[PDB]
RNA sequence: GUUCGCGAAGUAACCCUUCGUGGACAUUUGGUCAAUUUGAAACAAUACAGAGAUGAUCAGCAGUUCCCCUGCAUAAGGAUGAACCGUUUUACAAAGAGAUUUA
């Protein structure tokens, strides 16, 4: 409202300021059908995103708000949407009002409208599976994200707690130092889907740090879907919530047979 | 787009529709980069077409006079066998090439009465009709020829390829039927087990 | 059979409220999400002026074997997901029912061409065999690290100060947080208490909870909110030495608070997972010392 | 559609590729509608795909046969007069453009320049007075009811 | 719900039947009822002649 | 916006202008599709091998396979296109002897 419904959304990137559609050259000739480079050895082919979402800044009213759009702007999350207030999709962090609109639709596709798949991608990247309502993100690749700062084991967790808190309600944040990775669990799946594309290929530099001019040279942090949590301290919490989900559904389900009779 | 969808980015197709490899090719690349008659025949039609259209561009730009233009088109339509090399892929076109040569002999000696041997003769109409009738014959052909090619790109080869009997595999197929017939008759004789 | 094909299975809530729906049939449209084999893609819109096309994602054979609609893939009766459906039937028959799906492309295509039902699709699509299990759901409702040197950290946790009105602080120390009770549930309980709802717009409160150390802290901006957080909490526990502690009250849980009187930050709770477990083990005695 | 590097052209690349079987027909409709030597420029009516895939020339060249026979005959005489009284005739070289350079666009280059003088017999105003006005039109006597 | 079913005007250049590929599928066998192999019983004596 | 009316005012003298107000005309586009990394082309290069009968050296043509590639192809080629070359135990009884049990 005061942060979001008050203003209109602003143009994040000018359309001339958009990146070139051809990728960085990793080959000898450019392939026209598959927009890639062909006679090349290899490449890491991952780079730091030049753009980022300032959530309290860039959010605002858009065209899809008046049109009743259900889906969020994918580029708004990448910090790249050049249409601004003229864009068909939404430009704000998902709320309980928004996800209630998505409740019939979230089952088969994400908050960005992209259709989910049968099983996960092999590396647990990408869009996701409709067979599992996964709400936990695997924050990886932090070493290239920090541009090889040591910093602390636990000041790493502070930056992760700071950034992902802007992107929605959080169930928990767990950082593992020996594996050098984080596990962020959200209240809703829709925020996790939103924060995943928001935080892919980002950096955690915090401008005040000395490497802020070389935020671009680094790698960027992988945000991937997370696996199941292997300790039985968490396993028993899963069947506890699955119990409570079942009890909340049976009450809803006997009322259907009440109306059926 | 067709070349690059097949992954053949090392073949360069220039603007005059000549197809040349950009590097020395390994044998696995030479097998993959073999393009059929339907691809090249389609290319040679465009190479014939662009060669005509470029002369009308040359006339319109002002480099070429209208008498040079009409002679230029008449030089094209008579020498397509020499200019383009379409024959290699559809050798029936030698009927149209030897027809355009024969019309060239008829036209010149009625044209060059009381004139010397010289380049300029622009009566391209007789030779024009021969190509248009050749185009008429190959429109149903290439639409079948490329229509199989493009669906092979999008859908792939059918897994149900059944080889007809041919002169090369007749002696093998004669043996397969012979072993089956002997197998069936002996197995009926057998009481059990 | 390519000239004799079933009508599509779609929910009522995918079709929506309107009477007549113009639906577009494409005879070999997309391929199925499940069996990866082509089918008749039906797609439609709820109203004429809508802005979302609702496609059928799976084929009718995958929709029949699971007894789900093709669009939202929820169950045709009960309108619940498949994972929750096969779990509810598991509590009735006392055995695990489960539809299992192949990861293999030759064994996704194989499993669809068979005419069986999978999982709870024998129980559902039989109305007699579904209503009696709902009756059997109703009887269920009638039931209704000792080597660690932790001493550097516990100096910084307050643990010896009282929850009075008189200190004016921004930060607080929440301990006795279970491994359940998600970080959003503690911010919503505080914001319900102050009426500072939609707090994430203005950033009125910032909360860090570890869930291994069973401890946390919540920071306020604008310290005058701190007296609103103190005064809106009535129930407190006095330790039998003294040193009264307020209780936040998440449903069935109790979370104790002491004014930090400085900003705790991240890593106050622990800098290693093995190290944080001992702080919960450190606290468990003090909770028992506070109560008993 | 000169450089389809974007993701938006994924369907339009398929439209280029599926149009390849119809290309042969498009060459015929182009070459049958070619401007004859008495015409500077010819405005043809084209049918095109909305993704710019293929451009068929949607006409058929109809001519009046005694008019058409006269028109070639006039140019037949005009070229026999020309070859007689030219000091040197320079036949243009083939191919006219190098293969490395792209085909130059119509509008930056062709459209602005004045065309040229087409092949015309000079004519006699006393002998050819009935036809001299309309003999070299694009479609002769098209508007005359 | 009464649902009108209509056909989409296909683009003649784009490949019709976009899901049609040349793939290979192995089919299961539907065996609900066993077929009794109804021979007769047993002229079964035999020397080593075969 | 046009056209047919009706009304008011003004210029008029039943015409012109103005704005009030009935009509009529025209009536629901598009998307299976969002703009680079995370929903998927493939090559090449590096390292290690290195072409079926066999004693050696040469032609092949097939078959089977939930492998295909090039080709317009039901032609042909792809090393005879490749993969085959392993593992291997019960529908089992009838006769004739010495040790060990059983109760
Ligand atoms: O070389 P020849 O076989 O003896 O005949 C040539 C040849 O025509 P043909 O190859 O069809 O016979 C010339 O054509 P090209 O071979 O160079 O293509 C042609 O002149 P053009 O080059 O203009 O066609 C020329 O005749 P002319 O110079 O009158 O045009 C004609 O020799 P003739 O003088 O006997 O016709
Ligand atoms: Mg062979
Ligand atoms: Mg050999
Ligand atoms: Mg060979
Ligand atoms: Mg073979
Ligand atoms: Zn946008
Ligand atoms: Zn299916
Ligand atoms: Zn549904």
């Amino acid at each position: 409202m005061t942060s979001w419904r008050d203003k209109s959304a602003k143009v994040q990137v000018k359309e001339s300021e958009l990146p070139s559609s051809i990728p960085a050259q990793t080959g000898l000739t450019f392939n026209i059908w598959y927009n890639k480079w062909s006679q090349g050895f290899a490449g890491n082919t991952r780079f730091v995103s030049p753009f980022a979402l300032q959530p309290q800044l860039h959010s605002g009213k858009t065209r899809g708000d008046n049109d009743g759009q259900l889906f969020f702007c994918l580029f708004f999350a990448k910090g790249m949407c050049c249409l601004g207030p003229k864009c068909e999709y939404l430009h704000h962090i998902p709320d309980e009002e928004d996800i209630g609109k998505l409740a019939l639709r979230t089952e088969v596709l994400d908050c960005f409208g992209r259709e989910k798949f049968a099983d996960y991608r092999e590396d647990m990247g990408g869009i996701g599976s409709f067979r599992k309502k996964n709400k936990t993100l695997y924050v990886g690749g932090i070493d290239g994200a920090l541009n090889s700062k040591h910093l602390k084991p636990a000041q790493i967790e502070s930056r992760i707690r700071f950034v992902f808190s802007r992107l929605g309600d959080i169930d928990r944040i767990r950082y593992v130092e020996s594996k050098n990775c984080g596990f962020v669990k959200f209240k809703y799946q829709a925020n996790a889907e939103f924060a995943k594309e928001a935080m892919s290929n980002q950096t955690l530099l915090l401008p005040s740090d000395k490497e802020w001019d070389d935020r671009r040279e680094g790698t960027g942090l992988l945000v991937k879907w997370a696996n199941e949590d292997p300790d039985p301290a968490a396993q028993k919490r899963l069947q506890e919530e699955l119990k409570l989900e079942s009890l909340n559904m049976m009450v809803h389900l006997i009322n259907n047979n009440t109306n059926s009779a | 787009l067709l070349i690059h969808r097949k992954g053949l980015t090392y073949l360069h197709l220039d603007y005059n529709f000549n197809l040349k490899p950009t590097k020395t090719l390994t044998t696995k690349e030479r097998k993959k980069s073999r393009l059929g008659n339907s691809f090249h025949l389609m290319r040679e039609l465009l190479k014939m077409m662009k060669l005509i259209v470029d002369t009308h561009v040359q006339f319109r730009l002002g480099n070429v006079d209208a008498f040079q233009l009409a002679d230029g088109i008449h030089y094209i339509l008579n020498h397509i066998g020499q200019l383009t090399g379409i024959y290699r892929y559809k050798y029936k076109v030698m009927h149209q090439i030897r027809a355009c040569k024969d019309l060239k002999h008829i036209i010149y000696y009625k044209f060059n009465k009381n004139l010397g041997k010289g380049p300029g003769c622009g009566f391209w109409q007789p030779a024009w009709r021969v190509w248009l009738n050749f185009l008429r014959g190959t429109i149903p052909l290439l639409e079948r020829y490329i229509g199989n090619l493009i669906t092979r790109q999008f859908e792939g080869r059918s897994n149900e390829i059944v080889k007809t009997t041919t002169k090369q595999r007749l002696d093998a197929y004669y043996d397969l039927e012979l072993r089956n017939s002997v197998m069936d008759d002996i197995l009926e004789m057998m009481p059990e087990s | 059979d390519e000239i004799n094909e079933p009508p599509p299975n779609i929910c009522e809530q995918c079709l929506g409220d309107e009477a007549n729906i113009r639906m577009t049939k494409i005879p070999q449209g997309s391929e199925c999400k499940i069996c990866t084999l082509p089918f008749t893609l039906y797609h439609f819109k709820t109203s004429k002026r809508s802005n979302n096309i609702i496609k059928t994602l799976i084929c009718v054979r995958c929709a029949t074997q699971r007894n789900i609609c093709q669009c939202c893939m929820l169950d045709s009766r009960w309108h619940i997901p498949i994972q929750l459906r096969d779990h509810l039937i598991s509590l009735v028959n006392e055995e695990n029912v489960m539809t299992e799906e192949a990861k293999n492309d030759m064994m996704k295509r194989f499993l669809s061409l068979k005419n069986v039902k999978l999982g709870g699709a024998q129980i559902t699509s039989d109305p007699s065999e579904a209503d009696n299990i709902v009756d059997k759901l109703k009887n269920i409702l009638l039931r209704a690290y000792a080597s660690v040197d932790i001493s550097h950290i516990l100096k910084k946790l307050p643990l010896n100060e009282s929850f009075l009105k008189n200190p004016s602080t921004k930060s607080f120390f929440l301990y006795n947080i279970d491994a359940s009770i998600p970080e959003w549930k503690i911010t919503d309980t505080v914001s319900q208490l102050l009426g500072i709802k939609k707090w994430k717009d203005g950033n009125s409160l910032s909360l860090i909870v570890n869930h291994k150390a069973k401890c946390g802290g919540l920071r306020f901006q604008s310290s005058e909110l701190g007296e609103r957080f103190v005064s809106k909490i009535s129930e407190t526990l006095v330790t039998p030495k003294g040193l009264k502690r307020g209780v936040l009250l998440i449903d069935r849980f109790r979370i104790f608070i002491i004014p930090w009187s400085s900003g705790f930050s991240a890593a106050s709770f622990g800098t290693n997972t093995a190290e944080n477990i001992k702080l919960s083990l450190s606290l468990n005695k003090l909770i028992q010392l506070e109560l008993g | 559609h000169s450089d389809m590097a974007s993701k938006m052209y994924n369907t339009d690349k398929k439209a280029f590729l599926g149009a390849l079987k119809y290309l042969p027909h498009a060459i015929l409709k182009l070459l049958e509608n070619m401007p004859h030597p008495w015409e500077q420029a010819k405005e043809v009516k084209v049918l095109y795909h909305t993704s710019g895939a293929i451009t068929f020339v949607n006409e058929t060249p109809r001519v009046i046969e005694p008019v058409y026979t006269a028109q070639w005959s006039a140019t037949w005489i005009a070229m026999r007069r020309e070859k007689r009284d030219r000091t040197h005739f320079k036949r243009m070289r083939f191919p006219p453009f190098d293969d490395d350079e792209p085909p130059l666009s119509y509008e930056q280059h062709i459209e602005n320049i004045e065309p040229l003088d087409p092949i015309n017999l000079p004519l006699d105003s006393q002998d050819d007075e009935y036809v001299k006005d309309w003999l070299y039109d694009s479609r002769p006597l098209e508007e005359d009811s | 719900h009464h649902i009108e079913v209509v056909s989409k005007q296909m683009d003649p250049l784009l490949p019709r039947f976009v899901g049609k590929k040349a793939r290979k599928v192995v089919a299961p066998t539907e065996n609900d009822e066993v077929v009794p192999v109804l021979h007769m019983d047993g002229g079964e004596a035999d020397p080593n002649e075969w």
